[PDB]
């Protein structure tokens, strides 16, 4: 707690210095959102496979975006830009990460280890070495110490609404990690126990409930819409015990705002 | 590379070799990290991926910055400032006379000010020790290898093959934690300030059981009472015996009642209760600081 505020504060400043440009498909000649999308989803996959944490995940889609805010990228070496950022992702944060040779086993073979590595050092140099992201994840963190008390449904629910909004570059790129931790927290203690965003989280995050509003009518309308939705891996992996199967709790139907 | 000047080996370091050297342009004296790739195969390795990242984040008087990262396709060097020597040698050489404690005082109020950097820039160092503790001539102090260094805006798992030499590891950790804190690194500072102070190691276990134990034999075997949980933990076995707490006065002599409370608070068992670098730095035993010079013999 002594440098729990400064935490705060420092992840808020980094949050800012490592965001995407938020226009940057438009102006990204061979790709899309909705190939965008598949490749996170393999990633959630790929995440699952090899046991991997969650914060894994959303460092290498942060990895992604930032590459691909200044470089034009080809469909067929899309997944390569992507394998490589998952592979950066787990030398930073897994206890000890999967080897590479792995990384190319999930390839299908469409990628060699030289490439894989050749991709390593170039994504390197273009994040000129600036892996220690915030996450929606690291802001969860600290949003669950106001919990009175800790309720882990409302937790899952939260990961499980933050790690969605990792697939949908429209609308999610326009907002910042801890704005999208904002809502999914307040999104998931309205559905599991009815209550709101609390003072405490007000006064920490100089956030209001008017202020997040429309990062959560847009997250609302994503859970609203989740089973619809063309990629599944994620309300896969949220129906699990491990998540208290919070992916198949019945969002509201209104916020009441 | 081309405008650097190799003037000598200073060591062998977390993988490759270190090396003094001098830009030719400039005449900056800095410290080389040469990693190979090779690496062997499985591209930058995991804990330069750390290093670097981390410690580019951590501009701070107290911690060797890192100038420069040079990046061919078969060869990785990280350029760090340099400094003539570590807190092991300058113990070492400092055995017959011992390190003055107004000096003592300075380098543990430097060690905590760097380290309350780390810690509100979510960086835990989990590797300090006093070789991994650089020095100067004007008498600064700073924290270097984050080989070992790790990002906590998400809890950082405990891992039984990168972990801080026995010596200077926390009771947590040898307990069987599953989450690192903040406070492992106030413990290894807690058992270096007292090596300061005596000459000797605090806790030199042969081994985990052996390092507890030590640890047990000093500071008591703690209950549930002292630190609530310590029973349910992983490695605690009940057939542990059961020490009572050596007199403070008995294992730091050459300290004052500040010094003593101070201590006492950063080897306090229970994590949540162990004294922060921020509160630590708010102690009264620094009340008097300064900052003397040493007497380097290099």
């Amino acid at each position: 707690p002594d440098y729990h505020e400064d935490i705060h504060t420092y992840l808020r400043e980094m949050e800012v210095k490592c965001k995407p440009k938020v226009g940057y498909m438009k102006k990204q000649p061979d790709i899309t959102n909705s190939m965008r999308a598949i490749l996170v989803d393999w990633l959630v996959e790929v995440g699952e496979e090899y046991k991997l944490q969650n914060e894994t995940l959303h460092l290498a889609v942060n990895y992604i975006d930032r590459f691909l805010s200044s470089m034009s990228v080809l469909r067929g070496k899309l997944q390569l830009v992507g394998t490589a950022a998952m592979l950066l992702a787990s030398k930073f944060e897994e206890i000890y990460p999967p080897e590479v040779a792995e990384f190319v086993y999930i390839t299908d073979d469409t990628y060699t280890k030289k490439q894989v590595l050749r991709m390593e050092h170039l994504v390197l140099k273009v994040l000129t070495f600036d892996l220690a992201a915030p996450t929606v994840n690291q802001f969860l963190t600290q949003y669950f110490l106001h919990q009175q008390p800790a309720n882990c449904k409302v937790e899952s629910l939260a990961m499980f609404l933050g790690e969605l909004s990792l697939i949908d570059a429209d609308p999610y790129l326009k907002y910042l990690p801890s704005v999208i931790a904002g809502a999914a927290f307040h999104l998931a203690l309205y559905t599991v126990t009815g209550q709101s965003w609390p003072e405490s989280l007000i006064r920490k995050t100089g956030y209001t409930l008017e202020s997040l509003k429309p990062c959560l009518m847009d997250l609302h309308q994503t859970y609203l819409k989740a089973p619809q939705h063309a990629q599944q891996s994620i309300r896969e992996k949220y129906k699990n015990s491990k998540y208290h199967g919070v992916s198949l709790l019945n969002p509201p139907e209104t916020l009441n705002l | 590379m081309e405008n650097f000047q190799k003037v000598e080996k200073i060591g062998e370091g977390t993988y490759g070799v270190v090396y003094k050297a001098r830009n030719k342009l400039t005449g900056e004296v800095v410290a080389l990290k040469k990693i190979r790739l090779d690496t062997e195969t499985e591209g930058v390795p995991s804990t330069a991926i750390r290093e670097i990242s981390l410690l580019k984040e951590l501009n701070h008087p107290n911690i060797v910055k890192l100038l420069d990262v040079i990046h061919t396709e078969n060869k990785l060097y990280l350029v760090f400032e340099f400094l003539h020597q570590d807190l092991k040698k300058f113990m070492d050489a400092s055995a017959l006379t011992g390190i003055p404690l107004p000096l003592i005082k300075s380098y543990l109020f430097q060690l905590l000010q760097g380290l309350a950097f780390c810690h509100s820039h979510r960086v835990l160092h989990r590797d300090l020790k006093p070789q991994n503790l650089l020095i100067n001539t004007e008498g600064a102090i700073k924290l270097a290898d984050f080989g070992l260094a790790r990002a906590f805006g998400v809890p950082v798992r405990t891992y039984t093959h990168e972990v801080v030499t026995l010596w200077y590891r926390a009771p947590e950790i040898l307990l069987g934690c599953k989450y690192y804190s903040t406070a492992v690194d106030i413990w290894s500072l807690g058992c270096i300030f007292a090596e300061m102070v005596t000459r000797r190691a605090l806790f030199p276990g042969d081994s985990e059981i052996d390092q507890l134990f030590r640890i047990f034999r000093t500071l008591g075997t703690p209950d549930e009472v002292v630190w609530p949980g310590v029973t349910s933990m992983p490695d605690y076995k009940p057939s542990f015996p059961k020490w009572a707490r050596q007199d403070f006065s008995k294992v730091v002599p050459p300290l004052d009642e500040d010094g003593r409370s101070l201590l006492s608070q950063m080897l306090h068992y229970d994590p949540n209760k162990r004294i922060s670098a921020k509160a630590a730095l708010a102690h009264p035993f620094f009340q008097d600081v300064t900052k003397p010079v040493p007497h380097l013999r290099l």
